[PDB]
């Protein structure tokens, strides 16, 4: 028996619990947003703002029922509307983690019909977090 | 003009009608039904019409004070059923006039009300509904729906992930929070409490409510995801039922469940209104369906039962799982799951959609799949639904060898594994096996859970054939 | 060491096939009649059925460690071969009360049908009956008032209750509701009813009715002398709704109100039917959409069960059969659960149905109404039948009268009255019953007009809900 | 199609002569003047999209939805006979875009903004297509003609009433005084004048009970029911 | 006054162009919630115009959508933004939803630049009750301000809600929707200033009073006019603005003049010009319609405004000078330099209508 | 398209879009106020007092609408009635701002007819300061 680990065991929603993604990975997923018509984004947050918190509430009645602070992002530029080149997303990954080297960023993309985000994952986190494990020290 | 005659006819003298044209306002009903011999299908059909609209056995004189041609309902039509010699599809048609607006209970307690009793057939079949949109916009329908429900959680890009705690009875307030914890602690999005925990001498529900927000505020604070646990408000009364919607709401919690046709659709309708008017997400569990709706020759078929819910309000619906222990056909779930999440819905008789549905931007319900599914389940559970479906693995948690975390890391993993693989491009009915046999080499908690599950099927003759 | 836990799937009948087991008078008993897939064996379906409806499910789960699965499991403790059957059982579970919310029959229902009927290891599944100890009984408020005292309220003794639904069922208006229900009622009825689909729609808003519906009730009473009702129907989209109706039923100082309980709901219905004991309204309840779950012999929930159900739940009517009219009912089943809805105490009997004897430590007695397609002819029978504990209600047969709702309604009540006195003198009422019809027609101008216009009418057809 | 930022013509989105109005949409009737030097079709565009989804330059907000499924729609326009610059222009609104049950939120779309548009010297609204899918979100009347008739037990004539005069300076007591005299001569109905509320010469509460006295005296003294 | 008249048979037009509403009756209204003062008092904002801003598209957006329009208006610089006056709700969103959502972007800009943040929440409703819970919701979440619709939603509800704001400290922004169906025309109808006295004696915190160089009509001396009547204590008669009476409001609180509609940063110094510090500019399109996004938007208006309002409290004429200030602040902020390039060439020039 | 920055790019209200204000700027504002005869006053907060929080609204039922924590500083002497000379409203920040180096402070003036205050501006933050933006690094 393994022991799953509570400690610095943080995750980031989808494909957080696969191993990291390689580049290949990360350009495989961003072929199927073009082959899909999605519209891809770029989404960013200091670390203090990344994890979803609960301090507004100090303001409220009985009303926190799904509120949470720190699920809006900062948006990087615009979403990239009528993108159909993988290289443009891939490019302004770089431009991202280039302009805010020590945030998380994680690509998204939406879908105007159900107007709804479609996708998402996290494509970079900060050097300096040391709030995760590897995919082979997540249980001891 | 003509006087009232006091005696016994025939009801297709007033209720066939095969030359009605049905208005874009009338609710539509396909029934399967059964005839007595002797009695032709053209009588039948309309004692099914007249009986669930005005008419009775006799001759009355007050249809002269009214229009009973305004308020009639109408077979309008009759098909017979390949392979079948006493088998008949009825269609029949419904002035909007005849229902209560927002009242789930008055289209039912209508079209199902008496006619299934009839001494006159052997046996009746609701199968389909056509809710025009006139109809539809009297609801408030449910609390959120899919696109509201992934916003508030922050939830994107796979299926979410749940569980119901086990044993079904007999665990203690603390114990079910202390199992909910290191459940959602390894990655499931949700746990719930089983259809049949409520507030019993082993639990009171109080008691399960406050060490359940306490699991699932360690697990969120733990994880750094958002968690939920489906508290369970089904009670004896409405107002009971309300008490503990009301707990949950001041206990900040995102989600309630209700058994709505345990509880029934009068308590459930209230329930959604509720959630609306205080922001809580509302799971709906079928507990009792299929002792309507098993059966090919009497009854209700589901995507009837899944169309009143959408219209009652809930914004989960078990769908069934396909391959799971519980029955219900690929094809004939792809029909009800459609109904339940889409827009629009072209009639497709080879999936059961005996009518085409407007839902005029209702919401969507998101379905659930549960029931006997385990790791191996995976590829096929994805494929099946995509992506906006809840997949629940309560034993396929509960019972993994190194307990719930492992168990919920294990569930996790595959959804996340077969999901990337779907992404790639990977054909995940012929290379479902791969995709969890490769995510295996890293994942021990998988591997454990593939080993033990490993030959565990669930493959038995259906009976709910279309 | 002792038993620890190992994961992975085992039988269900190594755990919840007990034959050997006791059951406690405590014990909440079902019979379930089961048609097994081929392979399955009965006793594997059997406690497939207890666990799933109980403590169990698919797989080994390490939390029954925890706590105590023999004090709480569902026990398949007897399998009977059904006689002419040869892939159908009666399998016998016994369920700890402790299982159950006390007061909640959608509690009780969502345990043991919630399920299992859905399972693929079985092919049908049909609730036959249910035993419900006095230790979960005395935890219901029940009915809100029951037989005697809605008796004693109305001062009404010595004879069956005569009812009428207005027709046609929809399309009526407020005004024209309110006139057809003065000329039922003055005629000679004791109630009239809403149809069950009869709430508020566009036609016929609901606070109307009620309005010219209690101005129809005291005109009625005022003119005969005698206590009259019209069930004003409470069944609504929302509880809000419900409530708000009972609510001006309470305020016009009418006696009756009705709820249809399956489409409404037991959560709504437990409800309402505090609400009436708490504001002393009687509640008739309809039980619109019962034969979707009760019709077929292989699967489903028998009526006995929902009527059992409505008892425990709260309702002073039910709607039982008429077995004579329109819709399915054979004599000899309706006599059994008849039993079951009035009576204290009901032994076992397998030709009624009864698969266990029932005692209900006080719980009142439920007002069984006799209902649809019935006429004047009927009328023997149907005294023979239920005797006076009953209500008999005549829609068609009273509105379908050749001179209209009082001539129609004057017929009902004489061939009632003819067929009790008849009764009391020692008369047979199987045998002699169109001799006391043709009798009464000879001083009664009305009956005889009602027997001339239904004298041809019978509703004979083979029973598909046989034992 | 990316989003560009900048201003174009409101005809390039909203001018939609080829449209075929559904069945569960609004339809407005637009009496429309347009400013010298602006053609009709950009005007009733104009009116169009600043009734719906539309502002005065490109949003890029635009593309996270889906603009075809929820813009009004200007789908026909037709000369008026006999003015040279007035014209019809016809608007389709789709039934997502309305509050159920709310006239408030009907009219804050429609004749909300577009009748202060510079571009527009006059603007009139003639005609509105309420389809079912939209009238059944609404309670409506209380009762309605059927049902008062029913409720008053008044059959076979029209139905007779009158205003109280003078308008306003009436005690609540002679208030009562002239609704008795009136309603006993055969009058169904008295009323309150439209700005008659609860003023210092006569209070609200003071004239409901002294009316209350003169519909009761009155339909005592003739046998009718009486209101006020 | 208004009630039956202009339907008589005898006049061939009517309209009501001013009314003279005396101390004694003014005393008998509660008025305002707060105005201008209490409100700049409460948000911490002085010595500039407020910024505002409507999201676009008017409907057609999810409430997530709408939290995500909002949080990244309100982070580059505007103290505001609102619903549209239609924006209720919808099948397409939710007001619950919204509001929620809304709440989320509030907080985190404010927390991110430091700055009292709000966003007028809709509470014009087809009900009273549902307009109060909606009412109630902004309150539970601790929000600044909420809006209504008072001629579509009326006086009765109006007053009713402005009430309710006094009662629990809520600003109460109001939209002015179906004003110019009955004041646009010179011969026919009532008077803006006319409904904007009504308002202020209603409730109101805001109204929006029209902007003179933007899509809807309004001419800058009629405007100036009415903004005096809405925000002054003491209006003398004054026949050259539409001023027909002399209005003494016996210190019943002003109410804050909101421009807004078709305007963009070139226009900036002759809206300060026109409001001076005591008004809300509002610029929805002029925002969302910047080539950068809603950030870059909000921070080349609140460039501009600061920019003029500098300009102008050094002396600076900027009737006259206003295009070299805005220039002059384009070659500090690329995001002002972004927004001139795509609106240099946009006016709106039409003959007026409502002349007096 | 340039991206405006989240991070560390705290403002502090009227005319902190702008570049820093040079003193020619400062004493042309204030001759703006001795023009219009406003009463110049100053007010100080330590940094941790310095922008608006919440922390009282624990103690709250709720009534925390447009409750907000620190917009009081603390004022420097008395607001300065009847000053009519520049030259002594600069001779206060200078006083000010000696006194408490390590302080925000900001200037202000009243209009005591409108009762309000009528312009505000900030004059001085700690050296300390790492919240804010130089203007060609509030967008990358
Ligand atoms: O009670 C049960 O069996 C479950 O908790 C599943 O448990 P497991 O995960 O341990 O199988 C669910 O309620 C069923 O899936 C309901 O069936 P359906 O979804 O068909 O309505
Ligand atoms: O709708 C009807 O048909 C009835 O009103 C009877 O009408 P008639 O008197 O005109 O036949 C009753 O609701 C049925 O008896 C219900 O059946 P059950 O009692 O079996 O539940
Ligand atoms: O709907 C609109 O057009 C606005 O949201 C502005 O949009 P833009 O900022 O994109 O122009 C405002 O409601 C109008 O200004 C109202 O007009 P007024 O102030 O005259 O009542
Ligand atoms: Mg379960
Ligand atoms: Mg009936
Ligand atoms: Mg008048
Ligand atoms: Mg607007």
């Amino acid at each position: 028996m393994m022991v799953w680990t509570p400690v610095n065991n943080k995750m980031f929603e989808t494909f957080s619990y696969l191993p990291p993604l390689t580049d290949e990975q990360i350009a495989a997923q961003v072929d199927y947003i073009v082959a899909n018509g999605w519209i891809p984004c770029l989404e960013f947050a200091e670390a203090d703002k990344a994890y979803v918190s609960n301090e507004s509430a100090i303001r409220f009645g009985s009303v926190s029922c799904l509120y949470y602070d720190n699920r809006y992002w900062t948006m990087w530029k615009l979403p990239m509307f009528g993108c159909r080149d993988p290289m443009q997303v891939l490019r302004e990954i770089v431009a991202c983690t280039k302009a805010f080297p020590d945030a998380y960023v994680r690509l998204v993309a939406f879908d105007n019909q159900k107007q709804v985000q479609i996708m998402g994952f996290l494509v970079q986190r900060p050097k300096t977090a040391r709030d995760f494990q590897p995919a082979n020290k997540r249980s001891v | 003009g003509a006087g009232f005659k006091a005696g016994v006819k025939d009801y297709r003298l007033t209720y066939y009608t095969p030359d009605y044209v049905v208005r874009d306002t009338d609710i539509l009903a396909a029934f399967r039904m059964t005839p007595q011999p002797g009695v032709p299908p053209e009588e039948c059909g309309a004692a099914v019409a007249a009986e669930s609209s005005t008419g009775t056995w006799t001759t009355v004189w007050t249809d002269g004070l009214t229009s009973l041609d305004r308020y009639k309902g109408r077979c309008y039509d009759i098909e017979p059923v390949p392979g079948e010699d006493n088998q008949y599809i009825a269609y029949v048609a419904y002035p909007i006039d005849l229902f209560e607006e927002g009242s789930v209970t008055n289209m039912f307690t209508s079209i199902v009300g008496n006619v299934f009793g009839f001494k006159a057939l052997r046996a009746l079949r609701l199968e389909d509904l056509r809710i025009p949109p006139a109809y539809v916009k009297t609801f408030v329908g449910p609390p959120h729906g899919i696109q509201v429900e992934r916003d508030k959680l922050n939830k994107y890009g796979r299926g979410l992930l749940g569980c119901t705690i086990k044993p079904k009875l007999g665990l203690s307030a603390k114990n079910y929070g202390r199992a909910v914890y290191e459940c959602l602690r390894g990655g499931l999005d949700f746990t719930k409490d089983d259809e049949n925990v409520n507030s019993q001498p082993f639990m009171r529900w109080r008691d399960r409510f406050l060490f359940v927000a306490e699991a699932i505020y360690k697990a969120q604070a733990e994880t750094g995801e958002v968690k939920g646990h489906y508290l369970n408000a089904t009670a004896g009364t409405c107002e009971e039922m309300m008490k503990r919607a009301v707990c949950a709401k001041e206990l900040g919690v995102p989600i309630i469940m209700h058994d709505y046709l345990t509880g029934g659709f009068t308590a459930n309708t209230s329930l959604a209104i509720y959630c609306r008017d205080n922001g809580l997400l509302l799971h709906i569990h079928r507990a009792m369906h299929a002792v309507i709706d098993r059966q090919r020759n009497h009854g209700i078929h589901f995507r009837v039962l899944a169309k009143a819910l959408r219209m009652s309000g809930g914004d989960h619906l078990h769908s069934g799982t396909a391959v799971g222990k519980l029955e219900g056909e690929r094809e004939v779930i792809l029909g009800f799951v459609d109904l339940m999440r889409d827009d629009y819905v072209e009639k497709d008789r080879s999936r059961g959609i005996y009518f085409t549905q407007d839902w005029c931007s209702m919401p969507g319900v998101m379905p659930v799949a549960s029931g006997g599914i385990h790791v191996w389940h995976m590829p096929a559970l994805v494929e099946i639904f995509g992506d906006d479906a809840c997949l629940q693995f309560g034993g396929g948690t509960l019972g993994h060898p190194w307990g719930n975390a492992p168990g919920a890391a294990a569930n996790r993993v595959a959804l996340e594994a077969c999901t990337q693989a779907r992404n790639e491009g990977r054909d995940l009915a012929r290379e479902g096996g791969d995709v969890i046999r490769s995510a295996c080499k890293w994942s021990p908690e998988l591997a454990a859970a593939c080993e033990v599950w490993k030959e565990i099927k669930f493959e038995f003759d259906t009976i709910d054939k279309l």
